[PDB]
Formats: C-alpha cells, sequence, structure tokens
C-alpha cells in the first residue's frame, strides 16, 4: 500500500514536471536560428600524429597552456606529449594496466588516473628529484573509475561504476562529498566554468546537475534512449551536450530545464563516445564508433564536417583552451591533432 | 635559449623512447587472459591452484608468461567494463556443472558482442564430479530445465573416460553441445571456443589453457598470411 | 524518458491461462530487442523469454518452452506474453525488459538486480 | 658434369642467344658436316 | 524499498519547485553568445598560415 | 678461348676412344665421335658430341653398315662419312622459340618491376601496415626489383652486342659478378622468408618477436661468400670472356648450395600444409572445402618460397611436351615477382582496407 501510493505520487510529480516543461516551451531552437547564415563547409587537417603508445588509448586531457597533453593507454602507461614539437615529456608506468580515465591539473603540477582498480591515483610532476612518483591513492569507490577532473590542487571530482560520484580532499585520502541518485553507471562528468556545478551522465539514459558545495542533485535531464557516454558544458555554462549509444547527440539548457536540439542522421547507427564544444560553442565535435568524428553546427543542427584519420574507434577527443586545435585519440594507439 | 632547451627535450625524448622500446619488448612477450565466472562456478579453487576491483596472477608454462585477471568488487552490470578486455589472448569462462541457462545467456552475449567478436573463449565446465554424483543419485534431473535432453543422443565422436556410466557422459556432452550450438551459430572463422571437462583440483588445467592459447596464436598467424 | 508499464496478471487457479502486456514509451520500440523475465519469491531474477526487433527470432527458457508465447507489435509499441497451463511454480513477479542499445545482437544486464530499462512487473500467483 | 638446373635456365637461354645472333669469335664461322668432315 | 521511494519523492518535489524561463529566451541567449565570440574561434574561422603553432 | 677448350676436349675424347678401342662392319674412328663396332648394325644411335657452340646434345648422329659394301660412302668424295646433319641446332624453329622465350622474359620482368615498385611504395608510405613480416616482404620486393633490373640490362644490352664481349672489359666481369650476387641474394631471401613462415607457423609460435639481424645476415651477407669464391675460381681456372659460360661445373659453387636451400623451403612448405590440414580437422570442416582450401594455400605459397625451381628438374624429350615445359617454366620463373606482388600486396585484405580508407578520406578532403 505504501509503495503503490509512493509510486503514484512520484508519477504525479513527473506529470507536473513534464507539464511545466511543455508550458515553458513556446518556440524551438530550429526556428529561432533559421534566419542566420549557415556555417558552411569546414575542413580540418591533421597536423601532428602522436606515436609511442602500445595499446588502445582510453582518455586524454589538454593542459591549461594548450601545449601539453596527457594520454592514458591500457598497456599501463601515462604519456605527456608536447603537441608543438611532438616530443614526449613524461612516461609514467601504472600499477594497474586497466586505466579508463586521466586528468590534467589546471596548475600543471599534478596528474590523475583511474580504472578497474577502483583507486584514483594522483601523480606529482614537479618533484624535487625530477622523477614522477605517485603522490596519492584515493580509495573508497566500489566500482571502476570512469572519469576524474580537478577542481584545484587539493580537490578532485570522480565518477565510478557504483552509480555514485565523489568529491575528495587531497593530502587526507577521504572523500568529503558523495553524490547519489544515479541508477546506472556514471560514464562522464563535466565541470562548469565557475566550478560551482557539474553535470554527470549515467547508464540510465539520464544526466544530473550537482552543486559541488552543498552536494545535492539540482536538476535531472532525460530524453536519451540508451546509455550516455559523453558530456560537455557549453562555454557560457548555461547549457551542455550529451552523447549516447542511440547514435544521437542532444543539447540541454539549464535554465530551460529541457532538451533544445538533437543532432543525428539516418546513416549514423553507431553510438557516441566523446563530445566537446569549440571556443565559441558554434561547432560541436563528437567521436563515433565508426572510426570517424563529426563536427555539427550546434545552432542549426547541420553537419559541418567529418574528421576521418583513425583506423579504430575514437575513444576520446578534446579542444584546447584557446580553441586552436582538437586532439583525438583512438583504439589504434595513435593520437592526432586536427586544425 | 632555444637550442639548449630543444636539445634537452631531444635527450629526454630518446630516453623515453628507449624505455618504451624495453617496455614493448616486455609487453609483447606476455599473454593476457580474462577469467570470468557465471557464479558459484568454483573458479576460486582454480585460482588457488594457479576494496580492489581486479586481481592479477602471473604464471609461467614452458618459459611462456601468462597474466590472468579476475574481476572483483565490480557490479553485475558488465556491459561497460568488459570492452576493456577486447585484446586479451583469451577469456576463460568457467561454468558450474537455473544457473546453467544464465551462464549460457552470458556466453551468448559475450560471443555476439562487437568488441569481443574476434576474442576466443576457453570454456571450463567445472564440477564434473558434482554433476556425476547428482546424475548417479537421480534426485535432480536436466529434463525439467532442458526438455530436449529427452531426445538427446550421445554423439559417436564422444570419448568417455573408463569407468564412466553412459548417463553422466550423455549429460556432460549435452551440456557441452548447449554451448557448442551458440558458439557455432556465429563466428565465421574469427574466434573459436575450446570446451573442456574439468574439475576444480586438476593440475592439467594449467596445461589445457597452454594447449589452447598456442592454437589461437597459430590461427592468428594463419590469418596474417591468408592461409586459413 | 524511457518508460515500460506492465499490465495483466493476478491470481489464477492451476491449469489456467493469462496474457501479460508491456507498453513502451520514450524510445523507438521497433529497433529494440525485448525480453520477459521473472523473479520468484525468495529467489533471484530469472530470464524467461526474448524476442528480436522484427519478431523473427524468438527464444524461451526450458521450463516454459512449450507453454509460453512471446510476441510484439510495433504499430502500438507493445509486447505480449501469453501463458498457458499455469502451475504453482510460475508464481512470480514478471518484468518486461529492453536491451541497453539498439541495432545490437546481444543483450546484457537484463537479469541484473538493478536495471534502468526495466519496468515494474506484475504479480502472477497460481494457487487454489 | 654443365649447369642443368632450373635456376641456371635463364643463363642457358642467354648464351644460346649470344652464340646465335653474333658469335664471340669475329669470323663467327659455323661447323661443316656436308663433306670432307667427320 | 520504501526508503528509496521516499527519497525519490523528495528529490522530485525538490526538482519541481524551480523557476524556468522560456525556451526562446535561452535560444536567443545562446545565439548571442555564439555571435559575440565568433571572431575569437580559430576552428570556426580558419586562421591564416604562419599564425598557428601547428603549421 | 672456346676454340682452345673445344680442341682440348676433342683431343681428350680422341685419346679416350683410342684407349677403349685398343683395350660385322669394322669399327672406324670418326673425326669427331667414334663409332662402336656393330654386327652389320643399321641406324646407330649416339648423342651429338657438341664440341662446338653450334652443336647440341639433343639430336643424334646416324650411320649404316653393310648397306653398300662395308660403310657409307660419300658420293662426292668417294670416301667414308658419318651423318651429323641433324646437329646444326640453328633451325628457324629453335630460333623462333628462343626469341619468343626472350620476349616473354622481357615482358614478364618489366611487368614485375612495374608492379613491385607500386607494392614497395604502398608498403613504405602506409605506416599503419608496418610489421615484422612487412620488413621482410619489403626486402624481398627490393631484391626482386634489383634482380629483374639486372636481368633486363643483361638481356637488352650485353646479349646483342658482341664486340663488347670481344673487347672483354673489367666492367663486364663486375656486372656479371653483381648479377650472380643479386640472384643469390634473391634466392636466399626466399629462403629467409620461408624460414620465418615456418618459425611463425610450426615451431615456437609463442615468441612472435625475434631479432631480424640474422635474417639480414643470411639474406644479404651470406651470398657474398660463395659468389666471390666462384669468381676466384673463374679467375684461376676458367677465365672466359665476360665469364659468360654455362659449360663449367664451377657454376655449381653458386647454384649448388642455393638449390639445396630451396630444397629446405620445400620441406618447410610440406610441414605448413600438414599443420593447416590439422587446423582443419580439429574444426571438422567439409572435406571438399578442406581440399579447396589446402590447394589454394599451396598455390599461393608456391611463388613465395620458390618451389617451382625444385619442381621442374626434368625436361621431356617430346617436342610438344618439351615446348609446353619450356613455356610453363619460363612463365613461372619470369613472372614470380609479379605474382608475389599481386598475391601479398594487391590481394591483401588489410592493405585493401587501408587503401580504400585512405582514398575515401582523400576524396572527402577534396
Amino acid at each position: 500500500s505504501e509503495l503503490d501510493q509512493l509510486r503514484q505520487e512520484a508519477e504525479q510529480l513527473k506529470n507536473q514536471i513534464r507539464d511545466a516543461r511543455k508550458a515553458c516551451a513556446d518556440a524551438t531552437l530550429s526556428q529561432i536560428t533559421n534566419n542566420i547564415d549557415p556555417v558552411g563547409r569546414i575542413q580540418m587537417r591533421t597536423r601532428r600524429t602522436l606515436r609511442g603508445h602500445l595499446a588502445k588509448i582510453y582518455a586524454m586531457h589538454w593542459g591549461t597552456d594548450s601545449r601539453l597533453l596527457v594520454s592514458a593507454s591500457q598497456d599501463g602507461k601515462l604519456i605527456i606529449w608536447d603537441s608543438y614539437t611532438t616530443n614526449k615529456v613524461h612516461a609514467i608506468p601504472l600499477r594497474s594496466s586497466w586505466v579508463m580515465t586521466c586528468a590534467y591539473a589546471p596548475s600543471g603540477n599534478y596528474v590523475a588516473c583511474g580504472g578497474l582498480d577502483n583507486i584514483c591515483s594522483i601523480y606529482n610532476l614537479k618533484t624535487r628529484e625530477g622523477n614522477v612518483r605517485v603522490s596519492r591513492e584515493l580509495a573508497g569507490h566500489t566500482g571502476y573509475l570512469s572519469c576524474c577532473r580537478f577542481l584545484d590542487d587539493n580537490q578532485i571530482v570522480t565518477s565510478s561504476g557504483d552509480t555514485t560520484c565523489a568529491l575528495w580532499d587531497i593530502e587526507t585520502g577521504q572523500q568529503t562529498t558523495t553524490f547519489t541518485g544515479h541508477t546506472g553507471d556514471v560514464m562522464s562528468l563535466s565541470l562548469a566554468p565557475d566550478t560551482r556545478l557539474f553535470v554527470s551522465g549515467a547508464c540510465d539514459a539520464s544526466a544530473k546537475l550537482w552543486d559541488v558545495r552543498e552536494g545535492m542533485c539540482r536538476q535531472t535531464f532525460t530524453g536519451h534512449e540508451s546509455d550516455i557516454n559523453a558530456i560537455c558544458f557549453f562555454p557560457n555554462g548555461n547549457a551542455f551536450a550529451t552523447g549516447s549509444d542511440d547514435a544521437t547527440c542532444r543539447l540541454f539548457d539549464l535554465r530551460a530545464d529541457q532538451e533544445l536540439m538533437t543532432y543525428s542522421h539516418d546513416n549514423i547507427i553507431c553510438g557516441i563516445t566523446s563530445v566537446s564544444f569549440s571556443k565559441s560553442g558554434r561547432l560541436l565535435l563528437a567521436g563515433y564508433d565508426d572510426f570517424n568524428c563529426n563536427v555539427w553546427d550546434a545552432l542549426k543542427a547541420d553537419r559541418a564536417g567529418v574528421l576521418a584519420g583513425h583506423d579504430n574507434r575514437v575513444s576520446c577527443l578534446g579542444v584546447t583552451d584557446d580553441g586552436m586545435a582538437v586532439a583525438t585519440g583512438s583504439w589504434d594507439s595513435f593520437l592526432k591533432i586536427w586544425n | 635559449d632555444q637550442r639548449n632547451e630543444e636539445k634537452a627535450q631531444r635527450e629526454a625524448n630518446k630516453k623515453i623512447e628507449k624505455q618504451l622500446q624495453k617496455d614493448k619488448q616486455v609487453y609483447r612477450a606476455t599473454h593476457r587472459l580474462l577469467l570470468l565466472g557465471a557464479g558459484e562456478s568454483g573458479k576460486n579453487t582454480i585460482v588457488k591452484q594457479m576494496t580492489s576491483g581486479i586481481f592479477e596472477t602471473k604464471f609461467q608454462v614452458d618459459k611462456v608468461n601468462f597474466h590472468m585477471f579476475d574481476v572483483g568488487a565490480q557490479r553485475d552490470e558488465r556491459r561497460k567494463w568488459i570492452q576493456c578486455f577486447n585484446d586479451v589472448t583469451a577469456i576463460i569462462f568457467v561454468v558450474a556443472s537455473n544457473r546453467l541457462q544464465a551462464a549460457l545467456k552470458l556466453f551468448d552475449s559475450i560471443w555476439n558482442n562487437k568488441w569481443l567478436r574476434d576474442t576466443s573463449v576457453i570454456l571450463f565446465l567445472n564440477k564434473q564430479d558434482l554433476l556425476a554424483e547428482k546424475v548417479l543419485a537421480g534426485k535432480s534431473k536436466i529434463e525439467d530445465y532442458f526438455p530436449e535432453f529427452a531426445r538427446y543422443t550421445t554423439p559417436e565422436d564422444a570419448t568417455p573416460e573408463p569407468g564412466e556410466d553412459p548417463r553422466v557422459t550423455r549429460a556432460k556432452y549435452f551440456i557441452r553441445d548447449e554451448f557448442l550450438r551458440i558458439s557455432t551459430a556465429s563466428g565465421d572463422g574469427r574466434h573459436y571456443c575450446y570446451p573442456h571437462f574439468t574439475c576444480s583440483v586438476d593440475t592439467e588445467n594449467i596445461r589445457r589453457v597452454f594447449n589452447d592459447c598456442r592454437d589461437i596464436i597459430q590461427r592468428m598467424h594463419l590469418r596474417q598470411y591468408e592461409l586459413l | 524518458q524511457v518508460q515500460l508499464q506492465e499490465s495483466g496478471g493476478g491470481l489464477v487457479q492451476p491449469g489456467g491461462s493469462l496474457r501479460l502486456s508491456c507498453a513502451a514509451s520514450g524510445f523507438t520500440f521497433s529497433n529494440y530487442k525485448m525480453n520477459w523475465v521473472r523473479q520468484a519469491p525468495g529467489k533471484g531474477l530469472e530470464w524467461v523469454s526474448d524476442i528480436s526487433q522484427s519478431g523473427a527470432s524468438i527464444s524461451y527458457t526450458g521450463s516454459v518452452k512449450g507453454r509460453f508465447t512471446i510476441s510484439r507489435d510495433n504499430a502500438k509499441n507493445t509486447l505480449y506474453l501469453q501463458m498457458n497451463s499455469l502451475k504453482p511454480e510460475d508464481t512470480a513477479v514478471y518484468y518486461c525488459a529492453r536491451c541497453p542499445a539498439p541495432f545490437t545482437r546481444d543483450c546484457f544486464d537484463v537479469t541484473s538486480t538493478t536495471y534502468a530499462y526495466r519496468g515494474q512487473g506484475t504479480q502472477v500467483t497460481v494457487s487454489s | 658434369x654443365k649447369c642443368n638446373t632450373a635456376t641456371c635456365a635463364t643463363q642457358r637461354l642467354a648464351e644460346f642467344l649470344r652464340h646465335s645472333s653474333n658469335n664471340f669469335g669475329p669470323i663467327l664461322p659455323p661447323t661443316n658436316v656436308g663433306s670432307n668432315t667427320p | 524499498s520504501i526508503a528509496q521511494a521516499r527519497k525519490l519523492v523528495e528529490q522530485l518535489k525538490m526538482e519541481a519547485n524551480i523557476d524556468r524561463i522560456k525556451v526562446s529566451k535561452a535560444a536567443a541567449d545562446l545565439m548571442a553568445y555564439c555571435e559575440a565570440h565568433a571572431k575569437e574561434d580559430p576552428l570556426l574561422t580558419p586562421v591564416p598560415a604562419s599564425e598557428n603553432p601547428f603549421r | 678461348f672456346l676454340y682452345v677448350v673445344g680442341r682440348k676436349k676433342m683431343m681428350d675424347a680422341q685419346y679416350k676412344c683410342y684407349d677403349r678401342m685398343q683395350q660385322y662392319c669394322n669399327r672406324t674412328w670418326d673425326g669427331w665421335l667414334c663409332w662402336d663396332d656393330t654386327p652389320a648394325g643399321v641406324l646407330s644411335y649416339q648423342f651429338c658430341p657438341d664440341y662446338f657452340p653450334d652443336f647440341d646434345p639433343s639430336e643424334k648422329v646416324t650411320k649404316y653398315c653393310d648397306e653398300k659394301g662395308v660403310w657409307f660412302k660419300h658420293p662426292e668424295n668417294n670416301r667414308t662419312w658419318s651423318n651429323y646433319t641433324m646437329c646444326n641446332a640453328f633451325t628457324p624453329e629453335k630460333l623462333k622459340n628462343a626469341y619468343v622465350l626472350y620476349y616473354l622474359a622481357i615482358v614478364g620482368h618489366s611487368l614485375s618491376i612495374f608492379t613491385l615498385v607500386i607494392s614497395l611504395g604502398i608498403f613504405v608510405f602506409f605506416r599503419s601496415l608496418g610489421c615484422q613480416r612487412v620488413t621482410l616482404h619489403k626486402n624481398m620486393f627490393l631484391t626482386y626489383i634489383l634482380n629483374s633490373m639486372i636481368i633486363i640490362i643483361h638481356l637488352v644490352e650485353v646479349v646483342p652486342n658482341g664486340e663488347l664481349v670481344r673487347r672483354d672489359p673489367v666492367s663486364c666481369k663486375i656486372l656479371h659478378f653483381f648479377h650472380q650476387y643479386m640472384m643469390a641474394c634473391n634466392y636466399f631471401w626466399m629462403l629467409c622468408e620461408g624460414i620465418y613462415l615456418h618459425t611463425l607457423i610450426v615451431v615456437a609460435v609463442f615468441t612472435e618477436k625475434q631479432r631480424l639481424r640474422w635474417y639480414y645476415l643470411l639474406g644479404w651477407g651470406f651470398p657474398l661468400v660463395p659468389t666471390t669464391i666462384h669468381a676466384i675460381t673463374r679467375a684461376v681456372y676458367f677465365n672466359d670472356n665476360c665469364w659468360l659460360s654455362v659449360e663449367t661445373h664451377l657454376l655449381y659453387i653458386i647454384h649448388g648450395p642455393v638449390m639445396a636451400a630451396l630444397v629446405v623451403n620445400f620441406f618447410f612448405l610440406l610441414n605448413i600444409v600438414r599443420v593447416l590440414v590439422t587446423k582443419m580437422r580439429e574444426t571438422h570442416e567439409a572435406e571438399s572445402h578442406m581440399y579447396l582450401k589446402a590447394v589454394k594455400a599451396t598455390m599461393i605459397l608456391v611463388p613465395l618460397l620458390g618451389i617451382q625451381f625444385v619442381v621442374f628438374p626434368w625436361r621431356p624429350s617430346n617436342k610438344m611436351l618439351g615446348k609446353i615445359y619450356d613455356y610453363v617454366m619460363h612463365s613461372l620463373i619470369h613472372f614470380q615477382g609479379f605474382f608475389v606482388a599481386t598475391i601479398y600486396c594487391f590481394c591483401n585484405n588489410e592493405v585493401q582496407t587501408t587503401v580504400k580508407r585512405q582514398w575515401a578520406q582523400f576524396k572527402i578532403q577534396w
């Protein structure tokens, strides 16, 4: 009796939320930007090709200087590349070879990694002796680590396979905040420009907005049909983009609290593994399982370009802070810079 | 100036490349195996005979290194992390003896996944003695869960062990054919299945994998020259 | 929003018949492979039957091979399970489940304890 | 023995040509079997 | 469980008491932001040679 | 030099036959090749004594006893004579066959060079195709190209120009030495590739990574040892003009061991085939498919390992059978590079996929 009426109340609340969202929807994004000049054909070329990794690449992260980047490979390796000269800076072996994510600190003095070992390893790059050693090993997650992003040199936000997210405090080893509410595996997280909020997508075809300080879920966004594998914030921070296994990408607005635009095509069947925005947010870059990457016009939902240089699936891609180039990794153990 | 910094960068790069060459030489000489069980399959005893989300075990057979990984502290939803094992040497799938239907469903999902379609599976039908004693007792039957066992006939290619009654031989060969049908329903020469009648305490099991992976490697070589 | 609603079931005498229905919304039902599973009291979730996207590929478990019949209709975005010659061993909560990804041959995690793409099943009791 | 293997075939084809188109000797005279000869 | 349903109801109630704006206003804001920063996007308008570090 | 060696051979045969005779038509010693005593024999069959470049051992020399008196009498000179009119060996038919074979060799070598240049360019340009076997294939293609170019140069320039051979420069001997070295390196690279395939398939398949320094040493370094020794012998005992003479056993210093190496390759092939058969009996493949597959594998492995060189050691004496044998063996020898390039570079699935992907990307860019 209690469960049935609780479910009825939850259904009524969902009906009210959907009614409010429908009432707030007066016009679509397609007709608003129908009068603007289309972006036209765009063509990017491969300028650099990073070689040296033995196994498939799982994650990459650009540094704040838009020059140094970090790459993670399941051979058990973290490699720091200088994209300008292609020279390798640091080669860090990993205790666990099943790495799935890597992070670069904004200050550039630390790096992070994690994977099937359920342990977030933080390595110091500016050691006195010059060698790279593990600075911290945060433990407590009961699932595989999927993503991690630094807030500062002493705080980090991580996502795990235990359907929960964590906010840790370095130099103590204890997670100060726990975010719960997801039912599926959390696959990716994206920090807002003000760092106050962050969006995380899970395997329940839903994304959730979490406030870092207080630590509750503020908004929940649905609309995808399969697991969400990628997420990225808009440059202005009032919206975000999600890529899922349903071969579609979606744009959600924080203030509108509903989906704004869907990017898909009939010939695209494979899912989306990575996604990111450009400097101005006009172009949306998404990595696909068909060994190719698609650049879409975010305002008009029109495909603007195709980046095809990888012989295997694209697992990760990122855009520099200045927006001068885009780095794409793939399972073929190669990283490519496109400009 | 630019010259000194670039020279230091070249020196660090060449040292890194030398270390990576040594690491690649080490890495290409070892085989990685993914150990998976359907539940209460007894693979823990096999591990004993040779928190943290994964466990590692390294063993040498005939001067050949093998690194087997067992998943621990991971939720029952395997559809995401299993993709990390798409380039291992083989997946050792242990099946006890309706848990059998669930094991068959897991094997069908592993067999038909896009990332694992070129990965071979070594099947270990563990607890042969338990199945033999259950068949001899007769209290538990397979026809209630698998009616097709009523019309099943022992294949002419069967090689039963001496002293084994025909009933247990028929039951174990029917269980093997249950997985064989799924394995042969797909996988047109890209991957193969190696069923084995094993117990949790046999010392030959380590040999068995050694006899399977080698075969796989040979087939892979035969795929490189377009001979098979 | 992916939504699955189960209808039908109840208390039936032994040897009776029943028709369970599964209504799907929030996704393209025509390109997903569907499953019927059950959870018996004091027991874990058990897979019962499955049907492909077009309905050509149909499979059942051994215990209901000759008794249950699974079907789908894409026009009304619906799924049906016809159960005949019911026995007290069939008393369980039945769930209608969807595969995590479309255009995908295999189907993972449908029998897991927590699964997002699974609705609230209906109770079927067989007793006199 | 003369090289009669298959690997020596091409050379055996060249020499037979070289002795035919123009003999190494400048006179390049042929043999006589018609009369006053063994 | 009952506790899970109660927590879900509480979360739904918390999420249902927020203020939302019109979709057209958000679309206009996004368009204005895209237009304002269009000239500063190297990937949008291609940079001439000898000006990028990846030439 | 050929005249002197021919006169010496004739004198040696004269001494040998005189000794044999010293140790029914009365036997008489003919000026070139003597005749064994026969009891009024008819149509004596003996091989041509090939003391001259014009003659060949293929034909036979006749004669009759008691047909008119005791021996055949020449009507013009009224003296004894023996029939050597079938030895000319320069009839228009033989010349036409030789010209056809030479033109076929030129065409095959040119096509092989043209295909192998493209194959080497494809392998070098596409770095994603890089592998341990790919380097060996690149070396094999390079030695194919070098051997074919040297053969074409020899056949187009050296053969028709006889005054250059008459002058006998050191450059001609250097070119011949380079030709022999290149052919030895080519055969030993076939041997190296066969050894690599046997190691990958049959014995010690676990160790995929092995040092290639020994392969380079056996491929290029080893053929130096025999050839120069042969040259030394040709510098000491048989100093012919441009060293262009196959009528010597010293060539077996080079062609002797090489064939043996090819023989080893043959054995390797058998083992591989056996393994393949085993690989198809464990999987219970259809017997017709098993034969189709085994035959296809053998057919595609024959050109790579140089099996044909040990498959045709016998030349049938029949005119039609001999012509067919000559055509088939010349086609197999001269088109080996083209067949290898087509099979291992143009029919490769990975290479085809990479080429298609690159072409699609290029067409997308422009």
